[PDB]
DNA sequence: ATTCGAAAATGATTACATTCGAATCCATTCGAAGATTCCATTTGAGCCTGCTCGAGCAGGCTCAAATGGAATCTTCGAATGGATTCGAATGTAATCATTTTCGAATGGATTCGAATGGAATCT
DNA sequence: GATTCCATTCGAATCCATTCGAAAATGATTACATTCGAATCCATTCGAAGATTCCATTTGAGCCTGCTCGAGCAGGCTCAAATGGAATCTTCGAATGGATTCGAATGTAATCATTTTCGAATG
């Protein structure tokens, strides 16, 4: 279902609240364009789902199909991050 | 608690979208942690730039810049 | 003109200028620089939107989407190596 | 200034039929945009190690063979020789 | 020409009893090249983003602040804002 | 000179001119530019040396080379996260 | 004489405080000059050329192994197979 | 020439990596993986070799390629 | 589909950068010797990996209830964005007066050696 | 308690770093000429706070069942040791080629003043 779509899968208001809450500790009264949050929205979600790719691949080398904090924590490592 | 907005479901077809079948229970505040991290990053060099022109809003632009100084490069909005 | 002496649709004076505005020190910039500048830009366009034209016309549909856009450059090994960018609404 | 126009041309050519939203047409701009930037930076590059001034289209040829992948390198190379054969004649 | 005399004098400064060999020297001597590059080009395109055509300090600033790990960038900003401060009063 | 007037060891008058030989188009270069630009070379420089001539002293020899080089950078998290080139002639951390 | 894994740490210890080259450097050479053949024929090398070539190949090995390391680790192991290999070059981006 | 690469020497960069067991297919995995690594990096030196009308591949050339890849290096002229 | 400020094309003119021949002179290639030292092969053994099976764990799906998000004006005062000086500062042009870079030369620092007295391993 | 490995410990020739000298770049000073970045003023957007919903998403609870985990064997495969046997490495010497410098001689790109068209904003 989600594999075929091309919509955003987070809720537009909590990803918005928390942008301006980490925006807040680098300068205090921010603005902020609608399309800044949008193209930070479509970045986090390709990261993430990246991010979920790796994971399977580890999941699946150690011979599981459910995936653990370990599986990210090996990717993440292998990245460099 | 903001981060406390993102919540299981959108986690879970974040997850699906990658192709993942089952979901371990602590996954997803890992997941908002690598979040977090990944977005303190991009704010704080879009906040740079936008710092540098004298300006008191964040535009879309300054978010392309970052994103392309990290090697995340995005279509769509400008450049 | 000079893209029609090439023989190309893509501008030879505007991009002559542009590699002019992109030069360290006090450089200079050719004008076959620009004739061969046109011609790579050309046929890298192109090549994308025939992929994507093929996308969309298997889908039975005119217009071309984003979606087709990323469904053509990610089936392809060539233009998946040139383009690692993010597309918006793909 | 953008590429539409030069964009619309070359879709013409290849795809008759076909149209182009407006979305697509940004999306096209910015990988127009990237190329044209990853092949000058190069250019200057090759240029400023060989200790030369002028940038000439041997630079912008080392630059396609050291940026492009495959045959798409090939490909390119050859439409860009013919170009510029057909413009000196 | 090369940074090695100038290297050599913060070595003496920071340590006035140790020495140093010549692959040691070459590769200090290609770890500054590397920086001043780097810093060189973003400066470069800080001042393109912005419509400008002169590089100043603020170029720089901005350079060090995007191109350093934090912690390390706060005191390089802090150091080049002393010596362009002790500079300018004389 | 001007990197005594600033109080700097690296050249300002030197640095100013590869500047202005490194600007697209037709740029200009402040001397300020070039004084904020040396006092960010010789910092780092010094950080480097001083970590590097510490793990010279700890091994019990004068001269550094670049194996104390290679110490140096990899122990520290900055320099390890700004410096990820390779080093000739200075191998590994020992771990497990 | 002395129970397997011992030698091994032993050696683990010796090559992780050198700093030398681990690989041979006539056969590093015949190998650089049979590839570069592909591209143009009758080309010359500086030795120092062939001495970068090296060093930087034995750096992207012995970091390669690293990754493979953690890989095998990972799926409790301490035998690394072609596998971890694989998955840590796909995870690099290489594969 | 790519056997001249031999077992023993694939250990000894195992062990600067820390590996204490390696299976039997290890070595020819590593065999593939370092002539895919050498093209790739000889290709950019020829490239930048035959740009400067020169028969002779410099230390530059290498320096340039690997910083084109990715992977700088210290102490060959850069 | 129209107008039009904006920019590209035409025609010389210089200087300026690039190209063509020599002339070395480094430095890459090539051939030879040999003595040790790495490597290859076999062997014997022990430890590690893989499979089965039961045992404990915990993820997905269903449903009823609650909750928070999206969406469309309304406005309003904040904040970019454009004009016109204008005053701050950079570059160009000569003239020195360093300064750094390329040569050679001995103080310390490094390296190689058998010797010997200690952690480390099996037994 | 008998190997084999580490870990100093003292001996000296050697390799190398750190001082010395001469000469060609090259900063630093003084004086214009003139771009270029700032400072006030005025327009136009645009972002934020507010309000009001139907509704569409999220939240516990639980129950089943599928999945992961732990224990015990079996084998199979990697390691450690010894003995030949190729072959790298160091040094040597000639011979060969081709990179760099340096004059002369072209090839050509940028800057003018006109003219014309063309791409961008508006329908």
């Amino acid at each position: 279902r989600y594999q075929k779509s091309t919509e955003l899968l987070i809720r537009k208001l909590p990803f918005q609240r928390l942008v301006r809450e980490i925006a807040q500790d680098f300068k205090t009264d921010l603005r902020f364009q609608s399309s800044a949050v949008m193209a930070l929205q479509e970045a986090s979600e390709a990261y993430l789902v990246g991010l979920f790719e790796d994971t399977n691949l580890c999941a699946i080398h150690a011979k599981r199909v459910t995936i653990m904090p370990k599986d990210i924590q090996l990717a993440r490592r292998i990245r460099g991050e | 608690d903001n981060i406390q907005g993102i919540t299981k479901p959108a986690i879970r077809r974040l997850a699906r979208r990658g192709g993942v079948k089952r979901i371990s229970g602590l996954i997803y505040e890992e997941t908002r942690g690598v979040l977090k991290v990944f977005l303190e990053n991009v704010i704080r060099d879009a906040v740079t730039y936008t710092e540098h022109a004298k300006r008191k809003t964040v535009t879309a632009m300054d978010v392309v810049y970052a994103l392309k100084r990290q090697g995340r490069t995005l279509y769509g909005f400008g450049g | 003109s000079r893209s029609q002496r090439a023989g190309l649709q893509f501008p030879v004076g505007r991009i002559h200028r542009h590699l002019k505005s992109r030069t360290t020190s006090h450089g200079r910039v050719g004008a076959t620089a620009a004739v061969y500048s046109a011609a790579i830009l050309e046929y890298l366009t192109a090549e994308v939107l025939e992929l994507a034209g093929n996308a969309s016309k298997d889908l039975k549909v005119k217009r071309i989407t984003p979606r087709h856009l990323q469904l053509a450059i990610r089936g392809d090994e060539e233009l998946d190596s040139l383009i690692k960018a993010t597309i918006a609404g793909g | 200034e953008s590429y539409s126009i030069y964009v619309y041309k070359v879709l013409k050519q290849v795809h008759p039929d076909t149209g182009i939203s407006s979305k697509a047409m940004g999306i096209m701009n910015s990988f127009v945009n990237d190329i044209f930037e990853r092949i000058a930076g190069e250019a200057s590059r090759l240029a400023h190690y060989n200790k030369r001034s002028t940038i000439t289209s041997r630079e912008i040829q080392t630059a396609v063979r050291l940026l492009l992948p495959g045959e798409l390198a090939k490909h390119a190379v050859s439409e860009g020789t013919k170009a510029v054969t057909k413009y000196t004649s």
